[PDB]
């Protein structure tokens, strides 16, 4: 158990890691864009060094994006190359997620595989025994030591 | 520091003691014309073939055939006796800097393209407010990696204010990187 | 050769006297009894 | 005080601007706005208000412009009887962590030597209980004594033994100075003395501390420490022993380990300085350098002080400059080999290399100087013969020839003998041999009243008892 | 931990609120810069070049500054503007070093992840005084039997490993490292457990990924880090390798806990220094090195110590390597490190050859600290082979001539074969304390003297076999008491004289 938290924290930390990354890269390319394309930016700029020489565009706009960003619900959202920051990096947050998931924890299909398939096909209001079976009763067992060694 | 910065120290010493700056400054002023101008005088001064006496004749007769100074006079005597005179270019150049940077500093400044009349107004006002330094001729410039945001260097070497797009976005990001 | 020597040398006294001081311990006891605890 | 400028910075040496009032050579200056304190030592002007200075502490930190303050002297080490039981750097702090030196004077360490009309007095003899040194080269009570020797042959352990057998019984006092020597070293022999009564610290309820007794004073100018340290912590020491010697009258012992070092830091700063390197690699001041201190270690009409250095040999080779230059400056003198300390023969001190100038019939009387050379001679006509029993063997050799072999060879065995300070590595007990016993036994042996008995009896034994009581025990276990 | 959205874009928020010396290349060459500027610069300080490149400053001469380089100069311009950090040169300190390969500056390059260490720690620092530290009582096993027997070494010492090239330098180190997984395996006291660093100053990369898979191979790197500074690597970087390790040693030896370093070429520390010096103009000595040599590995090797009770009781052993020309120990480098440590281990190619792996010459080789590092157990049996192996060192070049001798002198010489013949061992063949003891016991009490000399090979691996096998009782009983009652050596007697029973040899 001890080495499975283990397991789990580094994953959480480089699930962050990752996240807070891609969350600065887009933003930067994001603002890339948008100088480039505005002509309003640049004369903001201009008086923002002005007024510094006794909020600059960058700060104003990443700090504008860090606020719409945090009351998202990544979840809910979109595929990759979606455009806005948020649909740029739920991506990348949901995939991260299911390949989290899927490897500290069992999946729906190989239950429902069994359940459906193995199990319930042997005997009903207790499930008894198990010589009332085919040879991949050794499968299930493998898968056995799949979960149990996945958990 | 160096040989020509010890005399340009004692030039610029004794001209503001006792005979005058303006005077000994425009000696030297002409005196370097004259040899970025001439082509020969510069090598009668790096030549081994003139004799010593020969040298002090020509310079004393200069001295005379132009508007010429005493101090500026010893000066050519003590580099032909301790055999530096091919340094007067140097401690001329030395002269040159301490008075202007007494008086007004000269500064860089770089932008995207031309700006305007109305913003460069601003700017020169705002870093003459900055300054507080009541004379300032400066300099303009195109680089483009700082997009377009005014980026400049006041010239005293301690201060450069990197007032530009590209390297705030930089450095915040490479900040932001940081964990938790 | 120089250790050579030396080792040689060092062997070969090393051996002779060992010879040597087993003979005098025979023959110390007889010769001087006035050492021998067997009298005291 | 005046007030200067660093102005560059170059490993241990540091160029200073002042403004006005130049410093003399040899001053002292203290850093001003560094983590700890910075001591650094004027050695030579350069003209323009401008000086060069060596430091005694590291120069991580500084910077070009920081502050120094001039002191107006020399390094000034604190003196008296409360710097005794108490441990101290080369500028006087102590790094004993028991509190501040309460000294009431202070000495500079660069002082000027008693001239030729201060002389000496007579050639004291000084009893170790050790036998081929009370014999061979005896110890002057008032004069210089050397401990020649490369790497591991004894001499830290020698002066250990020398200190049991010496400082314990001597009424005056004593210094310790340790010029680049190992720490664990200098924590043994801090402990060996809190543990003999040599030092004598006692803790109070208030936290301070009492060194009453103490009759030692140590020095540390340790590997750790930089040069500038390493040279100047003898002067350190020697300044601390002057003040006993002149004021007090006291009589004074002085040991010192790897003086070498003090060379060493010489020639670390000369190429730093400005010198253009002597032969192999030493510096060119290093005669004069020397001199200095050892005029200064010397006897006078108002004290004595006997001193014993150890001279480390590199790859045994005496024809260094440093040994070559030192071997003139002592009156006695104790080479340490390892072609005998491979023998186990224990002090592993070479007969034929040591010398004392007080080994003259006049001062010992022609029992001990005519056996003396007896010996010698025995042990030269054995060395005459190593390649004839190298080549051909011992059976070409006449009876007369075996004989000296055989006396030669018990007396290599005899001269050895077991210290205190070796119980942790040979765990046999220490013995004090007195030097009539000494001459007796040798003379013994030379005469031939003892060749009936075997060679090892004579072996880590301080006396014939035990010779004659180890050839019983060897005769009975033979039968 | 925190989650994303809610809380960490806040802080970030919270963060960015902001606003409101530097110098100019003047010469450049051979990974050396000299500028013009920083008037601020703190003697021995971190620099900053435009283009990621970093430097330490050394020489703060009056009109320039002496800067050298970690790295190629192609990227040095002569005239790019150059920045100071504040920042002495410093490396990061923890268990996070442990497991992983890093360079000269805490830079990992195992190619797998960051280095997750907090604490930092100063490169040059001051060794610890005479007051806070103590003797050295506990024993470094080295795991193998010349060493732990005749040459030991404590855990606060520092023990030199001298020889020629290619003659077992490395792989005494690599044995006294892998002996030590046993015993940190079987504790999970930290005061017990014996930390590694290896420093590999000039080496081939080739080389150093062998050592890795060496350890890796026998899980030897859960408590050991190592210190590339290879031959690529800049001067400095070797330069500064072992101050490195040191430093990294020093969080052990103030912590509580142990550690053992092994600097491996110490000798192209001192080429790095000589090459900087000539190419910052400072003048040689003698061999072209400088005077500051000895104050160069003084201030390395002093950091060596064994800390009392009050600053924990930690300790940091040192096992410098060294490499010599012709035997020659009459230099000038090997001269001070031998001058400078608490003992010797000399290693020759004549033994090498002879047939004696590893080739100890136990005359030349000392430890000052002796037994005071060494087993009660390991004490009786050692003392009786030191003194016959000097008996059989001194008669067997005189025996060697076809003369013919009493029985008395046979004995010394089989006795003497039969111990050298006992203190072979095979590469990453390490054994343990007890084990040692039997054999010994084996070698020394006459189990040996009539067999073949060529058969105490395998003698010895059955015997261990068998005492490992049958009898680990004994072992674990040696361990614990740590001495030879007559209990325990009535049952080794028997063991072996059972052994010689089962077992049948060409005598
Ligand atoms: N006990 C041993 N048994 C068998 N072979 C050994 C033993 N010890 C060393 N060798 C061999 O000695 C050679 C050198 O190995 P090692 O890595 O120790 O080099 P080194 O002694 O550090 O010298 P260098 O690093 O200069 O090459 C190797 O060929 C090694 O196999
Ligand atoms: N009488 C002795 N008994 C036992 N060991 C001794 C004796 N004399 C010397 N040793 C040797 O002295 C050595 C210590 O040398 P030391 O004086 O500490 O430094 P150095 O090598 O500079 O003289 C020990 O390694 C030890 O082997």
């Amino acid at each position: 158990l001890v080495e499975k938290l283990n397991g789990i924290q580094q994953a959480e930390k480089l699930i962050q890691g990752s996240l807070q990354d891609v969350m600065i890269r887009e933003i930067v390319s994001s603002f890339k864009d948008l100088y480039k394309s505005r002509p309003e930016l640049h004369d903001a700029a201009m008086q923002s060094a002005i007024q510094g020489l006794s909020m600059d565009p960058v700060g104003a706009h990443f700090k504008a994006s860090l606020q719409e960003l945090a009351k998202v619900n990544l979840s809910t959202a979109t595929a990759d190359p979606m455009g806005t920051v948020v649909q740029r990096v739920a991506a990348v947050f949901q995939k991260r997620e299911k390949e989290f998931l899927d490897t500290f924890t069992v999946k729906a299909t190989e239950a429902q595989e069994i359940k459906t398939i193995v199990d319930k096909c042997h005997k009903g209001n207790t499930f008894d025994f198990h010589a009332l079976s085919d040879e991949e009763l050794r499968r299930l067992e493998q898968l056995y030591s799949t979960v149990n060694n996945r958990v | 520091q160096t040989l020509e910065g010890r005399y340009a120290s004692a030039l610029f010493r004794v001209a503001k003691k006792k005979n005058q700056l303006e005077k000994v400054y425009g000696d030297l002023e002409s005196v370097r014309n004259a040899l970025k101008d001439s082509s020969e005088f510069r090598l009668f001064v790096d030549s081994p073939a003139v004799s010593v006496q020969q040298k002090l004749d020509v310079l004393r007769q200069l001295v005379n055939r132009y508007k010429f100074d005493p101090l500026t006079g010893n000066l050519l005597t003590t580099l032909v006796e301790n055999k530096r005179l091919p340094m007067l270019a140097r401690v001329a150049d030395a002269f040159d800097a301490m008075y202007r940077k007494e008086k007004g500093e000269v500064k860089c400044l770089v932008t995207s393209a031309k700006p305007l009349s109305a913003q460069q107004q601003k700017e020169i006002v705002a870093a003459l407010q900055n300054r507080a330094g009541t004379q300032a001729r400066l300099i303009i410039d195109y680089a483009v990696s700082p997009q377009i945001m005014g980026g400049l260097v006041v010239r005293l070497g301690e201060q450069v204010l990197d007032f530009s797009v590209a390297t705030r976005l930089d450095r915040l990001q490479s900040q932001l990187l940081a964990p938790l | 050769s120089v250790k050579f020597m030396d080792q040689k040398r060092s062997g070969e006294e090393t051996v002779y006297f060992k010879k040597e001081d087993e003979a005098l311990l025979r023959n110390l006891l007889a010769n001087h009894p006035e050492y021998d605890p067997k009298y005291s | 005080t005046n007030h200067g400028r660093i102005t560059q910075v170059i490993g241990a040496v540091v160029d200073v601007h002042f403004d006005e009032q130049l410093p003399p050579i040899l001053n002292s200056l203290e850093v001003q706005g560094h983590t700890n304190r910075l001591v650094l030592e004027v050695a030579q002007h350069l003209g323009e208000n401008t000086v060069r200075t060596i430091a005694m502490d590291a120069t991580e930190g500084l910077v070009r412009g920081q502050k120094v303050v001039d002191t107006g002297a020399p390094i000034q080490v604190p003196v008296g009887v409360e710097t005794l039981g108490r441990i101290m750097n080369v500028i006087g702090e102590p790094v004993d962590e028991c509190g501040p030196v309460p000294a009431k004077k202070t000495y500079s360490i660069h002082r000027a030597a008693p001239l030729f009309a201060d002389q000496s007095t007579e050639p004291g003899l000084l009893q170790t209980g050790i036998k081929v040194v009370d014999l061979l080269a005896p110890y002057a009570k008032g004069g210089k004594i050397g401990l020649f020797g490369g790497a591991g042959v004894g001499k830290t352990v020698l002066i250990m033994e020398l200190i049991n057998n010496v400082a314990n019984k001597h009424g005056g006092f004593s210094v310790f100075a340790g010029v680049g020597e190992r720490t664990r070293e200098g924590n043994d022999l801090y402990h060996e003395m809190m543990t003999t009564g040599v030092i004598k610290r006692k803790k109070l309820e208030d936290g301070k501390f009492d060194f009453t007794g103490s009759k030692a004073a140590l020095v540390y100018g340790q590997m750790n420490e930089p040069p500038g340290a390493r040279a100047r912590v003898a002067l350190t020491a020697l300044s601390v022993a002057e003040y006993f010697r002149d004021e007090q009258g006291q009589d004074v012992l002085l040991f010192i380990d790897n003086i070498y070092r003090f060379t060493q830091a010489g020639s670390e700063v000369s190429a730093l300085l400005g010198r253009i390197p002597s032969a192999v690699g030493y510096q060119p001041t290093l005669a004069t350098d020397l001199g200095q201190l050892q005029e200064r270690i010397t006897t006078t009409k108002k004290g004595s002080i006997t001193s014993v250095q150890a001279v480390y040999v590199p790859a045994d080779d005496l024809t260094d400059p440093a040994p070559a230059t030192t071997f003139a400056h002592l009156d006695a003198t104790t080479v340490l080999s390892r072609q005998i300390a491979e023998l186990g023969i224990y002090p592993a001190v070479d007969p034929l290399d040591s010398t004392s100038r007080m080994l003259a019939p006049e001062i010992v009387g022609q029992e001990h100087y005519d056996t003396a050379r007896a010996t010698q001679k025995l042990l030269q006509d054995y060395k005459s013969l190593q390649d004839i029993i190298a080549i051909l063997g011992m059976d070409e050799l006449s009876e007369e020839d075996k004989l000296v072999v055989s006396r030669a060879r018990k007396i290599q065995r005899f001269l050895s003998q077991p210290f205190t300070v070796a119980e942790v590595f040979t765990g046999k007990p220490g013995r004090f041999v007195e030097l009539p016993e000494t001459i007796k036994s040798a003379q013994t042996i030379l005469r031939g009243e003892c060749d009936d008995l075997p060679e090892m009896a004579f072996y880590m034994c301080g006396g014939l008892e035990e010779v004659r009581s180890k050839a019983v025990k060897m005769a009975q276990e033979a039968a | 931990a925190k989650i994303s959205p809610s809380e960490m874009s806040r802080l970030l928020e919270e963060r960015i609120a902001g606003w409101k010396e530097v110098g100019r290349v003047v010469s450049v060459g051979d990974g050396i810069a000299r500028l013009f500027g920083l008037e601020g610069v703190q003697a021995g300080e971190l620099v900053e070049f435009q283009n990621g490149m970093t430097g330490m400053a050394l020489n703060l001469e009056t009109d320039n500054v002496g800067v050298v380089i970690f790295g190629d100069d192609r990227s040095v311009l002569e005239g790019d503007s150059v920045k100071r950090t504040g920042r002495i040169v410093d490396v990061p300190i923890g268990p996070g070093l442990l497991g992983r390969v890093v360079d000269a500056l805490g830079n990992p390059i195992d190619g797998k992840g960051p280095i997750p260490a907090k604490e930092r720690r100063r490169v040059e620092l001051k060794a610890p005084g005479i007051i806070p530290r103590k003797s050295v009582h506990e024993p470094m096993m080295t795991g193998l039997k010349c060493v732990d027997a005749l040459v030991p070494v404590g855990r606060g010492q520092r023990e030199l490993i001298i020889g020629d090239r290619q003659t077992g330098k490395t792989a005494v180190a690599v044995d006294a490292i892998i002996n030590q997984k046993e015993i940190n395996d079987s504790t999970d006291d930290e005061s017990k457990k014996l930390y590694c660093i290896y420093v590999a100053v000039g080496q081939k990369r080739s080389t150093v990924a062998q050592i890795v898979k060496a350890l890796e191979q026998r899980d030897a790197m859960k408590y050991t880090t190592v210190v590339a500074a290879t031959a690529s690597e800049a001067a400095p970087l070797q330069f500064l390798a072992p101050y490195s390790g040191c430093a990294m040693g020093e969080w052990f030896r103030d912590s509580g806990r142990h550690c053992v370093i092994i600097y491996d070429d110490l000798s192209k520390q001192a080429t790095a220094y000589r090459q900087m010096s000539l190419l910052l103009r400072r003048p040689p000595g003698r061999e072209a090195y400088p005077g500051d040599v000895f104050y160069l590995h003084s201030r390395l090797l002093e950091r060596a110590a064994k800390m009392g009770d009050k600053s924990g009781g930690g300790s940091l052993t040192a096992l410098p390597v060294i490499e010599t020309q012709a035997g020659d120990v009459s230099a000038y480098i090997p001269t001070n490190v031998i001058s400078i440590t608490d003992g010797q281990i000399f290693l020759e190619t004549e033994l090498f050859y002879k047939g004696i792996r590893p080739a100890i010459n136990v005359g030349l080789s000392v430890s000052r600290v002796g037994s005071a590092a060494q087993v009660k157990a390991m004490k009786q049996v050692a003392g009786t082979m030191k003194l016959e192996l000097a008996q059989y060192r001194e008669v067997a070049a005189f025996a060697q001539f076809g003369s013919d001798l009493d029985a008395s002198t046979r004995q010394l010489l089989t006795r003497g074969t039969a111990l050298t013949e006992l203190l072979k061992q095979r590469q990453y063949s390490p054994m343990k304390n007890s084990v040692q003891v039997c054999v010994l016991y084996c070698g020394v009490k006459g189990y040996l003297d009539p067999l073949d000399p060529k058969e105490i090979s395998r003698f010895e691996s059955l015997f261990i076999d068998y005492i490992n096998a049958n009898h680990q009782d004994i072992l674990k009983t040696i361990e614990t008491e740590k001495e030879l009652s007559e209990k325990t050596e009535a049952k080794l007697r028997a063991a072996v004289d059972e052994f010689v029973a089962m077992n049948e040899f060409k005598k």
